[PDB]
């Protein structure tokens, strides 16, 4: 048990790994910024040619259209590779420089305006490159594979439409439109219907096994077990759904229109209907959660954690399924309101109606209450 | 038909048993044709 | 390349720190554990001691220890000044040495240019000099995050096995070498002998870590991908023997077998792997003694193998009608199989797993074909009847035969199996005390499923009893071929699990009726000539497991037994002769003695005289 | 050993190293030799 | 059999004896007249033990019958050893051999 009888070797290597876990991996550094720059200056080149036109691309445009050519290529399945993987990072990080900024006291109207230039610069900076198509490419390459491919290529999207820039949306939408290509659409109602909920029974599996507690080769603690099984890909779902907020952010009537129905191409997936569809599987994982709480007088830790997942996801569902049809597109209010969302909605209410007494009755769970009544909002 | 949809009139279905699990089957061996809680699933019409 | 050496530069000097600095934290872990064998009177101090460098995991303490970059950390940590500056001068080198900080200077500075420059000057239009520009590029540019996916490959060794080591690496290599190649007869049996070699090599037990770095079970699976993607038995033969000793060497290689659960069953067939090891048997691997891979154990690989089951369940197995044995129109072996998988899943250290439980009994419930001719209502038969045409398929050579494959000996075994199986899915004592739901309606329906009638009447058919025959010899049983005292101990473990022993009359009827009987063979066969036959040791086995052990939770049951009072002077006579220790283990036989004194606490003097 | 020169990297490749690896093997050409389930043959 | 004949003379007077490690560099053909194994070419000379027989064996008769300092053609008939199934890749499997070989610095 001390750490000396251990031997030297084996000592070495319980160093070695706790050294990486504890000192390197907390050691951020930022160079997305610096190398994304190095890459869009086109050096000499204009200098040489003035008068020459349709100039040869800049490093960064040559790299982005690397990634499209690849994306193009007609495959069974889009391999994963870590080249794209950290270069898709690299570019996404480049932009949320102004997404974070680099107690929420008032702003200037000068600053908060000039972060939105920051922001839409560091956004041309890659959509003038051809990244605004190379994530519909590879969106639609991919072909409804969940995987980290996808979840990167999704970051990306998301990087590039903060804010709901118009010039991007534009690019998307007369690309699809040119294109009249039908994998891209299939993706997304694929990966929406491969999509998580809450499960309520890997919830009790994941109770009983941190419950255990025996001491495994990794130690006393497991280290090993499974982390999140009853909310898995949380993170995917909601940047996901993110992204096809940010298409119609900003009331693009083109693009929500797009989205109700693909008039051009030969097949039609209303992403707005499989939307709903969505929110109706969540609406009843969360009430089947309730029910599994509701005899119970104290939701413990892990239930609480499980529903601010669940709770944040259906937030951002909510936010989308609102920016469908903020701008008064009557085809999507239509849509909706034929849809099954009223019975989504009596669910919800149902479930709010009881969790909030519930709560309410308890000052330990007044944070889960506070969400609860944000969901609600929203 | 997926579970989770709703159930409109003149629909047929399988109704499965929460006491022993089992489907309700129209056993027609004896001739009698009886009913039983037997696992030969049997499709069910509900007729308002 | 050369970014290479620099990578491979970087990770050897860090070993060498960490050689340098273990050295240091044992030395100023040795003061500090003498100060606290020292003074360890107050309590405070004391405990924190026992915390922090003593009743923790040496993983924990280093952790602990070494947690003090911060500077907060650093207010109250057990490190010296002098060790904690010099940790924070080498990772400031470290990052000097990474560049984390016209005419190049440096490495990462020439090649950054370098590849911009090239960039510039023309459109290139060779994608594979495109993508090694770019990598390259992300490579000078983020050089801690190569650090970063470098070190779970880094090992470090001691001197005194390095060239057990390199046997390693070499048998490692021909693996690789022919992984690409396509498979051949010497081909295959080079593989061969580099499996026998890496089972020879010591490290491969005494350093399951560097196993997982190098990472040779996902080499050789992709070797099985090859072979099953049918064609050399001889290397499906070989895979459990490889893949299935490495989930035993340690439970982390468990879990990294655990994670390709899925595909294991998704080619899991009898025709693959028929003889000795088995994809089947590396799956049941994966899962054997560990609670928290039998909870993550998802439900659709139990969907696999219970549709499995059922194809066997369908009809009979295509290998043995081409062995022109009868046709039986249901397999019985490789059901078998699929039940010892999912006894495995199931069941684990003496206890049942609830969930797992749940959905095997739901989906075996959902599919009736599965239990066979038995247990099914189209099939008009019980489980007695078919323990009857099984002992008389195993009587009969014409239909036993079409030679060490037996009809009659599969059916019973794949019976028992599926009984075993219905026992190990049986809710627990204090389950169904508490009254949860779901435990009593799984225990009713196993109720539902196996009659008790069924149960007792197996365990009355008695065994074949070796004979003497001429004499000076001993022939006997072919247990290979008939009803063997491993169908007893399963057939009586669903009456231990599921309906119990809370009757006295039940119980000393089941006494009388096929147990009774075989404590007179155990006395019978007690005799030297009989001892070591194989016949009587399985005998021997299936009463000190399944037996006995019954019978000691059942001895508070036999108090106040006037009636029948010589059947337990019977019993309690053969007890004794069986206490007596003639060919017995040392574990069998105190099994044996503890019953025969719970049985001594409960039955009455005025009982015991004889 | 210049005083200043600290801070510099060496030059890549020029280091000890000590990483394990499997030594080459390589068995001379011969062809007079009488030739007699075979070893692994060598490059 | 072999049919050994010398072509330039050399000491004439040390046969290797039966248990002795012989160097010898020759330049090996068929009949036809056809270069494939010259240890000359290849720069290192060949190392045989007599008795062990790990050369073919014609070519292990001729250069017992041969001395240092000495080249001799061994006419090699396809009774030696891959006579019937030869070395894969270099010699057909039925075919006469050829070798020019001297020995130097017998050991």
């Amino acid at each position: 048990t001390p750490l000396y009888n251990l031997p030297t070797h084996r000592a070495c290597n319980m160093f070695l790994e706790s050294y990486k876990a504890a000192w390197i991996l907390t050691e951020d550094h930022s160079f997305e910024d610096r190398m994304i720059d190095d890459l869009s200056k086109a050096g000499e080149q204009e200098e040489e040619e003035e008068e020459v036109e349709e100039k040869k691309p800049d490093p960064l445009h040559q790299l982005v259209l690397h990634f499209s050519r690849t994306a193009l290529t007609e495959k069974s399945k889009l391999d994963e590779d870590y080249l794209y993987m950290a270069y898709a990072d690299i570019m996404a990080k480049s932009c949320h420089l102004e997404e974070g900024g680099e107690e929420e006291v008032e702003v200037s109207f000068e600053e908060k305006e000039m972060e939105k230039q920051r922001l839409l610069y560091q956004q041309s900076r890659l959509h003038t490159r051809g990244a605004a198509e190379m994530v519909l490419q590879m969106i639609s390459a991919c072909k409804g594979e969940t995987g980290a491919m996808v979840s990167s290529t999704l970051k990306l999207g998301i990087s590039i439409l903060n804010g709901g820039n118009a010039e991007v949306q534009q690019k998307m939408l007369d690309y699809l439109k040119d294109k009249k290509e039908v994998g891209f659409f299939q993706s997304i109602q694929a990966l929406m219907q491969t999509c998580s909920v809450l499960d309520l029974n890997a919830f009790e599996r994941q109770n009983k096994a941190e419950g255990l507690g025996m001491v495994n080769e990794d130690g006393t603690v497991i280290n090993r077990q499974n982390g999140e099984k009853v909310m898995a890909d949380d993170e995917f779902t909601q940047d996901l759904f993110r992204f096809l907020q940010l298409l119609c952010e900003g009331h693009n009537n083109d693009f929500q229109n797009y989205l109700r129905t693909q008039t051009g191409n030969t097949t039609t997936i209303n992403i707005i209907i499989c939307t709903v569809d969505y929110l109706l599987r969540l609406q009843e994982s969360i009430s089947d959660f309730y029910w599994y709480y509701s005899g119970k007088d104290v939701i413990e830790e892990q239930g609480k954690r499980n529903f601010s997942k669940a709770m944040s996801v259906a937030k951002q569902v909510f936010n989308s399924l609102t920016e469908y049809i903020q701008g008064p597109c009557t085809g999507n209010q239509q849509s909706l309101a034929h849809s099954r969302l009223w019975d989504a909605v009596v669910g919800f209410l149902h479930v709010f109606a009881h969790m909030m007494m519930k709560l309410a009755q308890d000052s330990s769970q007044i944070e889960l209450l506070k969400e609860l009544l944000d969901l609600q909002k929203d | 038909r997926s579970e989770g949809e709703k159930v409109r009139v003149g629909d047929d279905l399988i109704l499965v048993s929460v006491s022993s699990e089992r489907y309700l089957h129209l056993s027609t061996a004896s001739g009698e044709l009886q009913v039983d809680a037997s696992f030969m699933q049997t499709l069910w019409n509900m007729n308002p | 390349y050369f970014c290479d050496q620099e990578l491979q530069h970087r990770v050897e000097s860090l070993a060498a720190f960490a050689e340098r600095y273990v050295d240091k934290l044992q030395a100023n872990q040795r003061s500090r554990y003498a100060l606290l064998m020292r003074a360890f009177t107050m309590s405070a101090a004391e405990t924190a001691r026992r915390t922090r460098e003593f009743r923790s995991p040496p993983q924990e303490q280093i952790n602990m220890l070494l947690h003090f970059k911060d500077e907060a950390d650093e207010e109250d940590c057990p490190l010296p000044e002098d060790i904690r500056q010099d940790l924070q001068d080498f990772h400031q080198d470290l990052l000097a040495h990474c560049g984390i900080q016209k005419k190049p200077q440096s490495l990462q500075e020439l090649v950054s240019h370098m590849v911009v420059r090239w960039a510039q000057e023309d459109y290139v239009q060779s994608p594979e000099l495109v993508r090694a520009m770019f990598s390259l590029l992300h490579r000078q540019y983020d050089g801690l995050g190569e650090l970063l996916r470098a070190l779970p490959r880094a090992y470090t060794i001691s001197p005194s096995s390095v060239e057990d080591t390199m046997s390693l690496l070499e048998c490692l290599g021909q693996i690789r070498s022919l992984l690409i190649v396509q498979m051949g007869p010497q081909e295959e049996n080079l593989m061969i002998q580099s499996i026998g070699n890496i089972m020879n090599n010591k490290v491969f037990y005494q350093h399951p870590n560097l196993m997982r770095a190098l990472g040779m079970h996902e080499t050789v699976m992709e070797v099985m991908v090859n072979v099953l993607g049918i064609r050399f038995p001889k290397m499906v033969t070989s895979c459990c023997r490889f893949l299935c000793y490495f989930c035993r060497i340690s439970r982390q290689n468990q879990r990294s077998m655990f994670d390709h659960l899925s595909y294991l069953l998704e080619n899991s067939g009898i025709g693959l792997g028929m003889q000795g090891s088995t994809p089947l048997d590396v799956a049941a691997a994966s899962v054997i003694d560990n609670n928290e891979l039998a909870l993550a154990l998802q439900e659709q690989d139990l969907e696999k193998v219970v549709s499995y089951l059922a194809g066997c369940g369908l009809q009979s197995c295509p290998m043995l009608l081409a062995k022109g044995y009868p046709d039986i129109g249901w397999n019985p072996c490789g059901g078998e199989r699929y039940l010892d998988f999912l006894r495995f899943a199931v069941f684990v250290n003496g206890e049942s797993v609830e969930e797992n439980a749940n959905v095997v009994v739901r989906l075996l419930i959902r599919k009736p074909e599965c239990f066979g001719p038995a247990l099914r209502g189209e099939g008009g038969s019980g489980l007695l009847a078919a323990i009857e045409e099984a002992i008389r398929i195993s009587e009969d050579p014409a239909r036993d035969g079409p030679n060490r494959v037996h009809l009659g000996h599969a059916i019973m075994s794949f019976y028992a199996a599926l009984i075993d199986l219905l026992g190990r899915c049986a809710p627990e004592m204090h389950l169904i005390q508490a009254g949860k739901g779901e435990a009593l309606r799984i225990r009713a329906i196993l109720r539902s499923l196996v009659p008790l009638d069924d149960l007792v009447g197996i365990i009355s058919l008695p065994l074949q009893i070796p004979t003497l025959g001429k004499d000076g010899a001993l022939v006997q049983p072919k247990m290979s071929a008939s009803f063997v005292p491993d169908h007893k101990a399963s057939m009586v473990l669903f009456l231990d699990r599921v309906y119990g022993i809370e009757n006295q009359d039940f119980l000393l009827h089941v006494l009388d009726v096929g147990f009774l009987p075989d404590m007179r063979a155990a006395a019978s066969l007690d005799t030297a000539t009989f001892s070591t036959t194989e016949m009587a040791l399985a005998l021997n086995r299936y009463l000190c497991l399944a037996v006995l052990p019954l019978i000691t939770k059942c001895a508070p049951l036999f108090a106040g037994t006037e009636h029948r009072a010589i059947m337990v002077d019977s019993m309690l006579h053969t007890v004794y002769r069986l206490s007596r220790g003639r060919s017995l283990t040392k574990a069998q036989r105190d099994v044996i003695e503890d019953c025969l004194m719970a049985l001594c606490r409960y039955i009455r003097p005025s009982m015991l005289q004889h | 050993r210049k005083g200043g020169n600290a801070r510099r990297h060496g030059l890549p490749g020029v280091g000890v190293t000590t990483s394990l690896r499997p030594p080459h093997h390589f068995s001379p050409p011969c062809f007079v030799a009488a030739l007699p389930e075979a070893p692994a043959r060598l490059s | 059999g072999v049919e050994i004949e010398t072509i330039s003379p050399g000491d004439g007077r040390t046969f290797p004896k039966k248990g002795q490690t012989c160097v010898v560099h020759y330049t090996g053909m068929l009949q036809n007249g056809k270069k494939f194994d010259s240890s000359r070419d290849r720069n290192k000379p060949f190392k045989f033990r007599i008795g062990k027989q790990e050369v073919i064996k014609g070519f292990e008769e001729g250069a017992a019958q041969m001395s240092l300092g000495q080249r001799a053609k061994l006419t090699c008939t396809p009774d030696v050893a891959y006579g019937a199934t030869g070395h894969p890749g270099v010699i057909p499997p039925n075919a006469t051999l050829i070798f020019d070989v001297e020995l130097l610095n017998l050991e």
